[PDB]
């Protein structure tokens, strides 16, 4: 099966700048007879269905603005947005219809570039209402940061935590172009009362050194 | 291996409908 | 005016079967191929197969042979995707797409897509969430503000709606996407950044509504003593 490689997976762009996206196929897409490349480009916005932009590697679908351009031949293909608009933020994936099974690329996600913003860290001990139920959830909140790359590390009595925390990230804010992250450490009540100090350490580009928020269980 | 039943019947059916 | 209309979301238990429909309109149903594409949440597109609606003959991705069955009803201009022996891996969005038929060839782009059908496979029963406070503190200040929130834990299925002060509180709110826990139940958090000086005079209430279980919870979040 043909493998479609798209690099990079994510790209931070500025409104008005020229954007370029790469698509590489493991097998050649150029049919020798008609000298046509069986390559298509699609746009998919969050929650919506894919939308066709370019086919035959370079032919623009009807209605697609002229700022979208496809290029390349054989194995190397390229999608270019001459002057990116705000409404252009979406995932762009390539597709070969040259040989069954048809295969798609993983896509390139377009995001808005922004100056670095350090996160605001808040730690929340488990409520007393949940502790009666038999479980304890510690929540670490990382608020309004950029870029999205961020490392959250749970430390319980300085012991590193692994495999017992779930993470969640918001979509890029349409106003200040920042992200927000929420990490939840889940322990049983018996395990939660085994230790005292609970902390989440936050590593981010906007921080000179890792910022740590912590609390001691039972204290205020 | 252009010998493919899906590919061949597709063309024949298209001729039958055309 | 070409339109591919797909059926609604399916909540099914593992090991069962599901049948997704794709109703075409605005063109001759049998003059275009119907493609089926699978997309798992936050992943790349996966081509399942294709059917010639006029001749009835399908062509399958080898990975889906035995799991996917493609049919087409010319009388209703409707294409069907049948999935058997459903598991957690089959939980995805299933798009139906349309591809032209020029010169009797099928090697063509996909020019029109349906809205997609969400299929969720789970053995969990319907259950209302538990709403726990994430209490703010005038001593816990980062970035110039305080932070409070609500932990919405252990509910099934999606979705849950979370508002603050019955919708009056809109600025500074972050409602995170739900994560699926190993118990089969969902969980998420909604947080707000608030002024640390107003915690004694401003009230904050998170309104959690779960329509599938008819759960309506209003929880007041206040500083601890």
């Amino acid at each position: 099966d043909i493998v479609m490689s798209q690099s990079p997976s994510s790209l931070a762009v500025s409104v008005g700048e020229k954007v370029t996206m790469s698509c590489k196929s493991s097998q050649s897409l150029l049919y020798s007879s008609n000298q046509k490349n069986y390559l298509a480009w699609y746009q998919q916005k969050p929650g919506q269905s894919p939308k066709l932009l370019i086919y035959w590697a370079s032919t623009r679908d009807s209605g697609v603005p002229d700022r979208f351009t496809g290029s390349g031949s054989g194995t190397d293909f390229t999608l270019t947005i001459s002057s990116v608009k705000a409404e252009d933020l979406a995932v762009y994936c390539c597709q070969q219809y040259y040989n069954y099974p048809f295969t798609f690329g993983a896509g390139t996600k377009l995001e808005i570039k922004r100056t670095v913003a350090a996160p605001s860290v808040f730690i929340f001990p488990p409520s007393d209402e949940q502790l009666k139920s038999g479980t304890a959830s510690v929540v670490c909140l990382l608020n309004n940061f950029y870029p999205r790359e961020a490392k959250v590390q749970w430390k319980v009595d300085n012991a590193l935590q692994s495999g017992n925390s779930q993470e969640s990230v918001t979509e890029q804010d349409s106003k200040d172009s920042t992200y927000s992250l929420s990490s939840t450490l889940t322990l049983s009540k018996a395990d939660y009362e085994k230790h005292k100090v609970y902390a989440c350490e936050v590593t981010h580009q906007g921080l000179s050194s890792p910022v740590t928020k912590s609390f001691n269980r039972g204290e205020c | 291996s252009l010998w493919n039943w899906f590919n061949i019947t597709n063309w024949l059916w298209y001729i039958k409908k055309k | 005016q070409v339109q591919l209309q797909q059926s609604g979301t399916d909540l099914v238990r593992p090991g069962t079967s599901v049948k997704v429909s794709c109703k075409a309109s605005g063109y001759a149903f049998t003059t275009y191929f119907i493609e089926w594409v699978k997309q798992r949440p936050g992943q790349g597109l996966e081509w399942i197969g294709v059917i010639n609606p006029g001749s009835g003959i399908p062509n399958y991705n080898e990975m889906f042979k035995g799991k996917a069955t493609l049919t087409a009803d010319k009388s209703s201009s409707t294409a069907y995707l049948h999935l058997s022996s459903l598991t957690s891996d089959d939980s995805a969005v299933y798009f139906c797409a349309r591809a032209p038929y020029y010169y009797g060839s099928s090697y063509y782009y996909f020019d029109v897509w349906g809205a997609g059908t969400t299929v969720t496979v789970s053995s969990a029963s319907t259950k209302g969430p538990s709403v726990f406070p994430l209490a703010p503190s005038s001593k816990s200040t980062s970035g110039g503000t305080a932070a409070l929130g609500c932990l919405v834990k252990d509910y099934f299925p999606e979705p849950v709606t979370v508002s603050w002060n019955s919708g009056a509180l809109t600025s500074g709110v972050h409602t995170f996407p739900a994560v699926l826990q190993s118990s089969g139940l969902y969980s998420l958090s909604s947080v707000v950044t608030v002024p640390s000086s107003s915690l004694g005079t401003q009230t904050y209430i998170c309104n959690v509504n779960h329509k599938p279980s008819n759960t309506k919870v209003d929880k007041k979040v206040e500083p601890k003593s």
